RNA sequence: GUGGGCCCCUCCUGGUAAGCAGGACGGGCGAGGCGGGACGAUCCGGACGCCGGGCCAGGGUGCGCCGCCGGGGCCGGAACGGCGUCGGCCG
RNA sequence: ACCCCCCCCUCCGGCCCCGCCGCCCGCGCCCCAGCCCCGUGCCCCCUGCCCGAGGCGGCCCCCGCCCGGGAGGACCACCC
């Protein structure tokens, strides 16, 4: 073919301003910029609707239209939901502990597996963490950003390692639960 | 956000090639390499080119599917397209392109000694 | 073929070459880093090494096997007469690292400076700031002139020399070093304090503290022209070696054809 | 230089001899004449009297653009006498104006031993 | 006798390096800026692991003799151009002593005029879906001291030509005005029959 | 560069076979020495006449009107380092010699396979409802557009004689 | 005078093989300048008195270094693996 | 990531500032984008061929030993 095209519908909800593949998404949770200026795009806003397509593709350029499109949905969910990962603190024998701190940009982790060093782990800006007021050891993150949602809770992940041990046997740490939306 | 697209009736300029120098009209596609191209109001027989001679104007003539040279001609002269390009910047600057391109050597020692005084007015000029 | 036993190299590469040192005295090289907002302070001073002795205390530790416990420590006794401060030179950060704004003098320098500007000082002829006293006289001089310091450099030092006529020295002419100052709240904070030396005493007590860390540059005792057992540390050849055993005996393969920079020789040592 | 002071030019360059890897061809000149960049537009340059200065006496050297060299422009060039290499990177004058040098602008081996038949008189 | 003064900014290392060699040896003086901003094809990572596998090379028995190998972005780039140079001769050695080579725009070449060459710069050379680097990148990972004194030195500078930009917009109202001269409008419209 | 020609030959004749028959065929060769030679290479496998043993009657050569774009199907075979191979192609070009200059040009690039290593066995014209191949049938449509697919062809070919200036050209689009 | 030869192309014999050893038609170096193959007695061209002009073989034409553009495609080494990319054949 | 590069640390042609106190040379500044490329696809094209202020950038020049001690040392040098 000559072109390579998908189309998303914008919902009424948001405002959208595109321009030099600059995407600035705006509801009531909040405003979120991406910058896809490394890809070459042809994007169309026009008549309530998005346009992506790509000209002459051959090899892996097939692969680009569906991959800015499925990035610009997840920036409307965001911006009229918002996204919450809920993480499972898990352990044998060993409670581990947890505080928020920072007032909610930072969480302390002591006792894994009973361990002296102690664990201090930032958010990336935009994000929150509450302890659960509900169900007990479990964590909420929040926030407008998906990547950033979902990378402060793998670098959460990262930082609680059983070392030099059969980790099918040792299986304590912090696990993702939940990927979704927010429930207002 | 394209602006100029290859199609028929797309009035194009002919960078290179035997033909380069003049205009012409696409009346035909045979791939994303060439075209199918015929200018008969400026002086160019309906031939093959590569779309690496072509450089696409912001101009199109409304034409048949499959014209021939006759049919062409009167439905190029019926369009204003051809001189509102000739009257824009850029048909001003081909213009004297073409009165720059038959210099003899006489005539390049002349074009240069006016240079040296256009050069000298603008700085008796720049000082107030 | 292979080395067959598994030995280290003898000797340091980082301390090439072995020369004898063209400095003149120990020159400070780097200074230690500023710190923006922190209280101002000076970091160097220069004295006279003058002896050694031993001192007891009492060891305040902690898991150590000398908890509670007394030790004798070495300690070695440095003299340090008041240094003046002469001048003030400031610098700016540029592409091509740190270059000088310009040097404000004093209005008046002492005698143990204006000697170090001369080889003979009775014979020579005495013109040293002969036209700079005439103009800094009026004290406005300095303070325009300390007005560029204040609006293009990045760092700031003083320059103080020491008075050899308080030692048991034999020089009578002064040693001149550039001492930085650190902390303050912007640059101009820091050029007001240096004017507020000039030409005035400093005492070690105003830079250095008790329990405090410094670092000592110096230039070593000399031994003149050494071989390689002493200079380098190798081992010593077998008795019945017909030329002599205070050598290296392999100089190198014969391949590559030449001597390596890696192999110990005999020369100046210290 | 008090006979071409007046004459107005067009500038050229003296890149190097005529020469291949292996030898070289000291009695032909490769010259670069700004605004030629073409073998076909090398014409009117073609057949006419340029110079160079040779900055040790403060003279002209005077000679003639014979052929073309390569597709991009570079003409072939003989002057009166063979140039010396310290004179290379040097500009060329192509004069716009015609100039009677005699026969100034012409070879050594076409001046002498170029074959007339000819004699010596003995006056 | 000008000399070509050339933006390095967006050109290709070594289609720049063949146009200012063959310039050198044709008499001209050319000086280089903002050489921290060229361009070198393919990926960082290649080209880092390039650049440090030269810098493996030197004499066994003594490195004073070796092969030195220059880590600011203005050297490597006249270190290229010597490769495209008979340097080791007379006709070679006046050909480097006319070029000049620049991290960033100095007071000494701030008001020159400047030019480009556009078929070696890399948006006209390059596939899109090449990767690319900067030389000043490059320069920092192997032990340039200078890439942020470069920065401060020209923001700097163009915040004080931009201030100047204004006023010089006002000038060219005023010198552009002059229609007024006839001894100038006899000029243009000589040009203009053979234009 | 290719042109086309037509062929009559026949085998030299005898007493057992007065009158012999006569074998036609349709070449396309760079001239008339290669497409005399590429006839008896193809007489001597099909019908075993040697060229010693019989003689060319014609050599016609073909000039075909273009001036209009047509899609044409060539049916060959061809040989690689482990065998032979038959292969189908289709091309939209003006006249019968030029899709065979592009047919060539394409085997030549993407096979690595010459002139001397290909037979072709048939050269059609396909209307345009029974098109097989995706790339050709794209254009074989109504109303076909799309952007100029290189036009920084154009810039930096003025690049090669303007050798410095004073800014970056811009690529219109 | 010579009766130590050797190499290339095709064709062979002993040997795991060898820049190993032994044979065959024709050619070369030996005893052959010049250009090219970065570099080499033998490979690709071309075989030689001393010069001036022209044409051009072999190999090539970003800069070193004499000389280039246009167009159509694609993007040392074995068994054996590859949902890298482009193109085909059979169902 | 014991690896690699930089700091610290050793040597260091050259250069800069300051003390005592003249020469020469040149004449030219937007910036940023290339799947908005904002209306382009130019200018320059005379370094003498008739060009030759102020400011703004460059260039040159400018500094003793012997003698005796030593913490220095083959001789020299080095520090006084
Ligand atoms: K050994
Ligand atoms: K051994
Ligand atoms: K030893
Ligand atoms: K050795
Ligand atoms: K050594
Ligand atoms: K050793
Ligand atoms: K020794
Ligand atoms: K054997
Ligand atoms: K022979
Ligand atoms: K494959
Ligand atoms: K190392
Ligand atoms: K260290
Ligand atoms: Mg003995
Ligand atoms: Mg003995
Ligand atoms: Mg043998
Ligand atoms: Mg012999
Ligand atoms: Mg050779
Ligand atoms: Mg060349």
């Amino acid at each position: 073919p000559l072109c390579s095209s998908m189309t998303i519908k914008v919902p009424t909800d948001v405002e959208c301003t595109i321009n030099k593949r600059v995407v600035t998404v705006k509801g009531k949770k909040g405003t979120l910029v991406r910058d896809f200026s490394h890809a070459p795009l042809d994007i169309t806003h026009a008549n309530d609707t998005i346009s992506v397509a790509v000209w002459f593709p051959r090899g892996k350029r097939n692969a680009l239209p569906r991959t800015i499109c499925s990035h610009i949905e997840n920036m409307f969910k965001g911006v009229t939901y918002g996204f919450e990962y809920k993480m499972r603190l898990a352990y044998a024998h060993f409670p581990i502990a947890a505080t928020v701190v920072d007032n909610n940009k930072a969480i302390e982790i002591r006792n894994f597996m009973h361990q002296i060093k102690t664990r201090r782990i930032e958010c990336l800006p935009g994000v929150t963490i509450a302890m659960s007021t509900n169900v007990k050891d479990e964590l909420i993150l929040r926030g407008i950003s998906i990547e950033d949602v979902s990378h402060t809770a793998a670098r959460i992940h990262e930082s609680l390692k059983v070392p030099n041990k059969d980790l099918r046997k040792f299986l304590d740490g912090c696990y993702v639960s939940s990927r979704g939306l927010q429930e207002q | 956000s394209y602006h100029r697209f290859v199609e028929a009736g797309r009035l194009v300029y002919l960078g290179d090639g035997p033909d380069k120098g003049k205009l012409a009209v696409i009346v035909d596609i045979l791939s994303t390499a060439a075209v199918l191209i015929d200018g008969p109001t400026t002086g160019v027989k309906r031939q093959v080119v590569s779309l690496r001679w072509a450089m696409l104007t912001d101009q199109v003539i409304n034409i048949s599917e499959k014209p021939t040279t006759e049919q062409l001609k009167k439905e190029i002269e019926a369009s204003p397209a051809i001189d509102t390009f000739m009257n824009s910047v850029w048909g001003k600057k081909i213009q004297q392109q073409r009165l720059r391109a038959k210099a003899t050597f006489e005539d390049m020692g002349k074009i240069a000694k006016l240079r040296r005084e256009r050069k000298m007015a603008m700085k008796r000029i720049a000082m107030s | 073929s292979h080395r067959k036993f598994s030995c280290c190299r003898k000797g340091n590469l980082g301390y090439l070459p072995r020369k004898r040192c063209t400095r003149g005295r120990g020159r400070c090289k780097t200074f230690p880093p500023d710190v923006q907002g922190a209280p101002i302070h000076l970091t160097a001073f220069l004295g006279y090494k003058a002896g050694c002795t031993h001192v007891m205390r009492f060891i305040d530790h902690r898991g150590s096997n000398l908890h509670n416990r007394q030790a004798i420590d070495q300690a070695t006794i440095i003299d340090a007469p008041p240094m003046i401060c002469t001048a003030i030179i400031g610098y700016a950060k540029t592409p091509k690292g740190l270059r000088a704004v310009t040097t404000v003098w004093a209005a008046h320098i002492a005698e143990p400076a204006m000697r170090r500007f001369y080889r003979n000082y009775f014979h020579a002829e005495k013109t040293a700031f002969s036209t700079y006293m005439k103009k800094a006289a009026d004290g406005t001089y300095i303070k325009e002139q300390l007005g560029r310091l204040k609006q293009h450099a990045d760092v700031i030092r003083i320059v103080a020399h020491t008075q050899p006529a308080l030692t048991p020295l034999k020089q009578k002419k002064a040693d001149i070093m550039e001492i930085q100052v650190n902390g303050g709240a912007n640059v101009a904070e820091k050029v007001d304090y240096a004017y507020a030396l000039m030409e005035k005493p400093i005492s070690i007590k105003d830079v250095f503290s008790v329990g405090a860390q410094i670092d000592t540059i110096s230039i070593t005792r000399g031994r003149g022209f050494e071989g390689v057992v002493t200079r380098w540390g190798v081992t010593r050849l077998p008795r019945k070696t017909r030329r002599g055993n205070r050598k290296v005996a392999c100089i190198g393969a014969w391949h590559p054809a030449n001597v390596q920079y890696t192999v110990a020789r005999a020369g100046q040592m210290g | 230089m008090e006979e071409i002071k007046g004459k107005t030019f067009l500038p050229a360059i003296f890149v190097g001899y005529q020469r291949s890897r292996a030898k070289q061809r000291e009695n032909v000149a490769l010259v670069k004449v700004s605004g030629i960049y073409t073998r076909a537009e090398t014409d009117k340059v073609l057949g006419r009297l340029i110079a160079i200065i040779h900055s040790k006496s403060g003279k002209p050297i005077f000679g003639k653009i014979c052929r073309p060299h390569g597709n991009s422009g570079m003409v072939r060039a003989r002057f009166y006498t063979n140039l010396p290499g310290q004179l290379m990177g040097h500009k060329v004058r192509v004069f716009y104006d015609n100039i009677d040098v005699g026969d100034r602008a012409t070879p050594k081996y076409e001046r002498l031993y170029g074959n007339p038949n000819a004699t010596v008189t003995y006056e | 006798m000008s000399r070509i003064v050339i933006d390095c900014k967006g050109h290709i290392l070594g289609r720049l390096s063949a146009i200012v060699a063959k310039e050198l040896l044709h008499g001209h003086e050319v000086a280089l800026v903002r050489c921290e901003k060229a361009i070198i094809s393919g990926a960082f990572r290649d080209v880092k692991a390039h650049y440090l596998k030269k810098m493996h090379k030197r004499t066994n028995f003594n490195h004073l003799r070796g092969p030195f190998h220059f880590r600011a972005p203005a050297e490597i780039v006249r270190r290229t151009i010597r490769g495209m140079i008979p340097y080791k001769t007379v006709r070679g050695s006046d050909a480097m002593s006319r070029l000049r080579v620049y991290d960033g725009i100095p007071p000494c070449c701030a008001r020159y005029k400047r030019v480009v060459c556009p078929s070696a710069m890399a948006y006209l050379c390059l596939r899109p879906e090449r990767r690319r680097c900067e030389v000043g990148r490059v320069a920092h990972e192997i032990g340039w001291q200078h890439a942020a004194d470069v920065e401060r030195y020209e923001k700097r500078r163009l915040e004080e030509c931009d201030k100047w930009y204004q006023d010089k917009i006002q000038i060219d109202k005023k010198i552009a005005e002059a229609a007024e001269k006839d001894a100038e409008l006899q000029r243009i419209n000589a040009e203009l029959a053979k234009y | 560069m290719m042109q086309k020609y037509i062929v009559y030959g026949r085998r030299l004749p005898s007493e057992k076979f007065p009158e012999p028959e006569v074998f036609r065929m349709t070449i396309y060769a760079p001239n008339e020495i290669v497409a005399k030679s590429r006839f008896w290479y193809h007489l001597k496998s099909l019908k075993k006449i040697k060229r010693t043993h019989g003689e060319i009657l014609d050599c016609q050569h073909i000039e075909e009107n273009g001036d209009f774009v047509k899609n044409f199907g060539v049916l060959l075979r061809y040989r690689s380092r482990v065998g032979q191979h038959n292969m189908y192609r289709e091309v939209r070009e003006t006249t019968s010699a030029r899709a065979m200059d592009k047919v060539y040009s394409e085997m030549a690039g993407q096979c690595r396979a010459r002139y001397h290593d290909i037979q072709i066995i048939n050269v059609k014209e396909v209307a345009d409802e029974d098109v097989r191949r995706e790339k050709v049938a794209m254009f074989t449509q109504k109303g076909v557009r799309f952007p100029h697919p290189c036009p920084y062809v154009h810039v930096k070919r003025a690049a090669r004689t303007a050798r410095f200036q004073d800014r970056a050209p811009h690529v219109p689009q």
